């Protein structure tokens, strides 16, 4: 998920942002 | 804005900034 691709690979804010309320 | 390399606590500072007070759901195994 959004945790391990941020920190094994890269990720943009804007994909940040569907984890958002 | 520029891509990112964020692990641990830093992803979650990076959430907060990016939501603010609308909130967000931290979620790793997801
Ligand atoms: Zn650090």
């Amino acid at each position: 998920x959004i945790v391990e691709q941020c920190c094994a690979s890269i990720c943009s804010l804007y994909q940040l942002e569907n984890y958002c309320n | 804005f520029v891509n990112q390399h964020l692990c641990g606590s830093h992803l979650v500072e990076a959430l907060y900034l990016v939501c603010g007070e609308r909130g967000f759901f931290y979620t790793p195994k997801t």
